């Protein structure tokens, strides 16, 4: 799994891109990525499009090799997408608005099918 | 298997009934008798020990726990051999401190040979079997004394608390671990009249203080106490204690209020609150011709800070603009209900109007009653609620019910109001305190009559009982300027201190319906403040005057209910499915307890299946009744004459065949009949229907408790 | 102790269960007669297709030419709550009549008068259901039929955080084991009464399943006449014998 900010920046995990005992590292073409899905079998073009990336930023405190210490990828995306009805956006929160919400835990939408 | 071993010796000291350490009221004393009371001493009876100021006439106040051993030593010094009676049950007749004909071996009264001048040595312990470990509190209290004359060992002072704590949470004193306080009660009637010096002294002292000289208990916030309702009378005398605006919890139930007699084993414990000075009201009607008066003197001493949230804890607040209107009018209400029923004719025509030339038809008879905007002349109707009448209406409160009472008086005394139990504002009085202090924390509930006051103050959750009992307890309140001549003049109703059952604004009472009240209070005009408007001011017949005779007096002496003295104009046919909530009182100048029988008919309390019940005064009595039955019955009481002859009560409970409203008239709804459209129990709503609150569109923190985690 | 006794392969045709026309069930139903089977709402309205098949001890299984009772179209109900559960009883309309063999055997009709002798004798109770409102983690391939108490009416308005009215009652042991949400959703709790057998009870999901082991929720049929019998006479007589029998009818059960 992914998320996404914005437009450009898109974030993800750091233990599915990089695996020296595996012995496979991508460069700058082999990651995609998919924005918009309801199925897997299907496959249409009036309500998602296929993007791409070219920009890929390690982590400088990449010591996963202890009990995974903070594996957060990030990259870049290029290409103008638009926002409508499969696309939706989201922002992020801040510290003047949860100054001392400590007696509380909202959950999120955590989608997904049988891939883990 | 600890050594609690006491020396106690009894002795006569010439106590006076009154704490005077200057010896300037001595050569005109009013009091100056001597009494015979225990006292403890050191080993080998040595000196005597200080004893507490509260321990007037009180001995020593033994403690001990469970399954440990009391070598108690005693060394009687009056004049006749006394001895120590307890309540455990591991000593035997050798060591029980009972003289009588026990018809067994001469030898098993050493115990009473203790001649003045004598040491003695009681061998006791006690049993596993003394511990409650449960649900009660960690304390058994026991009352030890001499069984020889209890005429003597009593009002001389012959009287000590025993305590069979548990061991564990217990100090050594009787001070429990988590409560840094040990507070021991005592209220007697020390009748000299009747003792070993026959002097007519026929006076209240409670543990030898009259007119309410008894020191006054004091203790700084900021901590925990614990408390031990102990105190025997002279027999089937009782005292009605009230803890205003601090609430114990006795057998770990938040209450106020315990009136029992001979002392019964029980002790509680509470946490306190913020500083004032609170009350302790011991008023006893039958018991007031000396004097019996206490308070509580509370400071600060920052020691600890509680976990206590002001506030619900995110979910519950209600804040609304809804403040109790009362006006204190004197609308013409009289004994007998308007237009009666069964015909009162001993009232309607002999003092509800003119007839017989006595009294009049316009009266001063004032009444709280409950209005619903700021003009204090027309309620919700022009008259009343009828279920009421000169009683208080319905009254809830809840989280921020914003309980602002804009009380204007306008008769001829000043009047307040004061619900029972609640802790206000230090600003706004509602409360007979005498705390007079700055002008930040004064209160003076002192209403003029034509002047308005409004007594603010949020109800929030430290004001609702606990989980167990019933949603709504019962607290009537009456007027705090004056105790018992207000009482009289029909100013008293009822409030509902309910628990955690906050929905919307006014609190929908989940598994509960209506209410359904009793009271019967014997009052008369001679105790009312309006006397002068019967037979002086108010009167036509200057030339035969209406007093020192019979008749007179008994017209006045009444027994009412809802401000109907003859008979109610509603029945109790209830019918099923009625989860509603009884209530009894019977307040007046009475003392004892008070019981009424149900011939056909029982209630439901206590997990369990009564059949009459027995209530109290000064606080209220609340119980979750439902009615099912099918007949009619009578509902009379055994007594002597005024008071079980016209005692009855006549009603129809029917039920065909849910809760019979398919072919006549009642209040309610099985339903089970033809619905095509909505009826009753149809909850079917858009958004969401019900659960559990509605803090929001969803309720989306989780965390609905009910009082403090 | 009597545990979760599966049912048996006779006294036992109440369970007339509700799938779909793939191989995925919903809930069941009830037999009585030829015309009517009483199940909950939520089995048909915010679900999927309905299929029914009377006779039917096994949904993986099938013990021969037994299960047959389609079902053509479904209507709703006036008092069933869409959020909450109240009078959650709903008619399937079937198409096709079927006769009294030895799995569908045939009960006499609820009267309102069985409302004050049926609850204060029996306080036991069986629910039939192959075990669908509660298809977490115990979907047992066997027709079970466990025995749940019956308990007194104070102790169900706190049983679930939803206020219970006076259909709904307590139908199970105490907060002990785990007694609610047994069977299939609109599971007959019938109780033996007296030579005969009434249904008095549908099993439904109030806030779902979960940790229920305090009481159950089980509806009372015997205040239900006035709706059996109104959906039973205005229709009229049989036309096409049971097309539904007659599922030309308003949303509000008339």
């Amino acid at each position: 799994g992914a998320s996404l900010i914005s437009d450009r920046w898109v974030l993800t995990a750091a233990h599915c891109l990089l695996y020296p005992p595996w012995d496979k590292n991508f460069t700058e073409n082999d990651l995609l990525v998919r924005i918009g899905k309801h199925s897997r079998t299907r496959y249409e073009r009036n309500i998602e499009k296929i993007s791409m990336l070219e920009k890929i930023y390690i982590h400088p405190r990449y010591n996963w090799r202890e009990n995974l210490d903070r594996d957060i990828a990030l990259m870049k995306l290029k290409k103008p997408v638009a926002f409508s009805d499969y696309i939706h956006p989201v922002c992020l929160p801040d510290r003047e608005t949860a100054a001392s919400l400590l007696q509380a835990g909202y959950k999120g939408r955590v989608t997904g099918w049988g891939n883990l | 298997a600890q050594l609690r071993q006491f020396y106690v010796a009894a002795q006569g000291i010439s106590w006076s009934y009154r704490p005077e350490p200057t010896n300037s009221s001595l050569n005109l004393s009013v009091t100056s008798f001597k009494k015979i009371v225990y006292r403890e001493y050191e080993p080998y009876f040595k000196k005597e020990k200080p004893q507490s100021t509260i321990s007037g006439l009180l001995g020593p106040t033994l403690y001990a726990e469970v399954g440990d051993i009391i070598k108690v030593h005693f060394k009687n010094k009056a004049d006749k051999p006394l001895s120590i009676h307890p309540q455990g049950i591991r000593y035997s007749k050798l060591s029980e401190g009972a003289s009588y004909l026990d018809h067994t071996f001469p030898a098993e009264k050493m115990d009473d040979a203790v001649a003045p001048g004598r040491e003695y040595t009681y061998e006791w312990s006690i049993s596993e079997d003394s511990g409650p470990t449960h649900d009660d509190p960690p304390c058994l209290t026991h009352i030890y004394y001499s069984h020889e004359n209890l005429i003597e060992d009593f009002n001389s002072g012959l009287i000590g608390p025993l305590l069979i704590c548990k061991k564990g949470t217990l100090t050594e004193g009787g001070t429990q671990k988590t409560f840094d306080k040990q507070i021991v009660l005592l209220f007697a009637v020390f009748d000299e009249s009747k003792s070993w010096s026959q002097s007519s002294s026929l006076m209240y002292t409670v543990n030898g203080y009259v007119n309410g000289t008894m020191p006054d208990i004091t203790v700084c916030a900021h901590d925990h106490i614990s408390w031990h309702l102990l105190g025997m009378s002279s027999g089937p005398e009782l005292f009605s204690i009230h803890f205003n605006g601090q609430v114990l919890e006795q057998n770990h139930h938040k209450v106020s209020a315990i009136t029992l007699v001979s002392a019964t084993s029980t002790t509680a414990n509470m946490t306190v609150g913020p500083e004032g000075k609170w009350i302790i009201s011991s008023l006893t009607p039958k018991h007031l011709q000396a004097g019996m008066q206490a308070y509580i003197d509370i400071k600060n001493c920052p020691k600890k800070t509680r976990n206590l949230k002001k506030i619900t804890r995110e979910q519950r607040r209600h804040m609304k603009r809804w403040e109790y209107f009362i006006a204190a009018e004197e609308v013409i209400w009289d004994y007998a209900p308007v237009i009666p029923a069964n015909m009162d004719k001993k009232y309607r025509s002999q003092h509800l109007d003119n007839f017989s030339n006595q009294i009049g038809k316009h009266y001063k008879k004032v009444m709280y009653t409950q209005y619903e905007d700021e003009s204090f002349t027309k309620h919700t109707v022009n008259p009343n609620m009828k279920e009421d009448g000169i009683l208080g209406p319905i009254i809830r409160a809840q989280v921020r019910d914003t309980l602002k009472i804009v009380f204007k008086n306008m008769a001829s005394r000043p009047y307040s109001i004061y619900p029972h139990g609640v802790t206000f504002s230090p600003y706004e009085d509602e409360v007979n305190s005498s705390f007079t202090s700055g002008r930040n924390n004064t209160m003076i509930r002192a209403v003029q009559p034509g002047e308005t006051y409004t007594y603010k103050w949020n109800i929030l959750e430290f004001d609702e009982p606990t989980e167990n009992d019933a949603q709504c307890l019962t607290r009537p309140y009456y007027s705090d300027v004056d105790i018992m001549r207000d009482i009289a003049s029909g100013l008293i109703g009822l409030l509902l201190i309910c628990k955690s059952r906050s929905l919307d604004r006014r609190g929908i009472q989940r598994a509960a319906d209506i209410e359904q009240q009793a009271v019967f209070a014997v009052f008369d005009e001679n105790k009312s403040w309006y006397l002068e408007d019967n037979i002086n001011k108010f009167c036509e017949n200057p030339d035969e005057v209406k007093r020192d005779d019979p008749k007179f007096y008994e017209s006045n002496i009444m027994s009412t209910i809802n401000g109907y003295v003859p008979e109610s104009i509603t029945t109790l046919g209830f019918c099923f499915d009625d989860t509603v909530q009884w209530h009894f009182c019977s307040v007046g100048t009475q003392n004892e307890i008070l019981t009424i029988h149900f011939t056909g008919h029982s209630f439901i309390y206590g997990k369990r299946h009564e059949d009459t019940l027995t209530l109290f005064p000064m606080r209220g009595e609340s119980v979750t009744v439902t009615m099912d039955n099918v007949g009619t019955w009578m509902l009379t009481s055994m007594n002597s004459s005024p008071r079980s002859k016209k005692l009855r009560l006549k009603f129809r409970d029917v039920k065909c065949i849910p809760d019979d409203d398919e072919d006549s008239y009642e209040i309610f709804e099985p339903p089970e009949s033809t619905v095509m459209a909505t009826r009753k129990m149809h909850d079917r709503l858009e958004p969401e229907d019900e659960e559990s609150d509605a803090d929001y569109d969803y309720q989306n923190r989780l965390a609905a408790a009910l009082g403090i985690r | 102790i009597v545990g979760g006794q599966e049912c048996k392969d006779g006294e036992c045709p109440w369970q007339a269960l509700l799938i779909n026309e793939e191989n995925e069930g919903f809930c069941g139903g009830t037999i009585l007669s030829e015309f009517y089977i009483l199940t909950a709402a939520h089995c048909l309205y915010q679900a999927k297709r309905f299929k029914v098949r009377v006779g039917d001890r096994n949904t993986e299984q099938e013990e021969g030419g037994e299960a047959v009772h389609e079902v053509e179209v479904v209507i709703k109900h006036n008092r069933f709550t869409k959020e909450t559960y109240d009078f959650d009883i709903a008619v399937l309309r079937l198409k096709t009549p079927i006769t009294f063999r030895m799995n569908v055997a045939p009960a006499c009709l609820p009267e309102r008068d069985w409302a004050e002798s049926t609850l204060m004798t029996q306080k036991t109770g069986i629910v039939s259901g192959f075990g669908r409102t509660h298809e977490k983690g115990r979907q047992s391939t066997r027709l079970k039929m466990l025995e749940v108490p019956y308990v007194d009416r104070n102790s169900c308005k706190l049983s679930s955080s939803f206020i219970i009215t006076q259909n709904m009652f307590c139908a199970g042991y105490d907060t002990k084991q785990e007694d609610a949400c047994q069977g299939d959703a609109g599971g007959p709790h019938v109780t033996r009464f007296k030579d005969t057998y009434f249904v008095t009870g549908i099993v439904s999901w109030g806030e779902g399943c979960a940790r229920k082991g305090k009481y159950g929720i089980y509806t009372k049929v015997t205040a239900f006449l006035k709706w059996i019998d109104r959906s039973m006479k205005t229709r009229g007589l049989p036309k096409a014998k049971s097309h539904a029998p007659e599922v030309i009818t308003s949303s509000p059960l008339k």
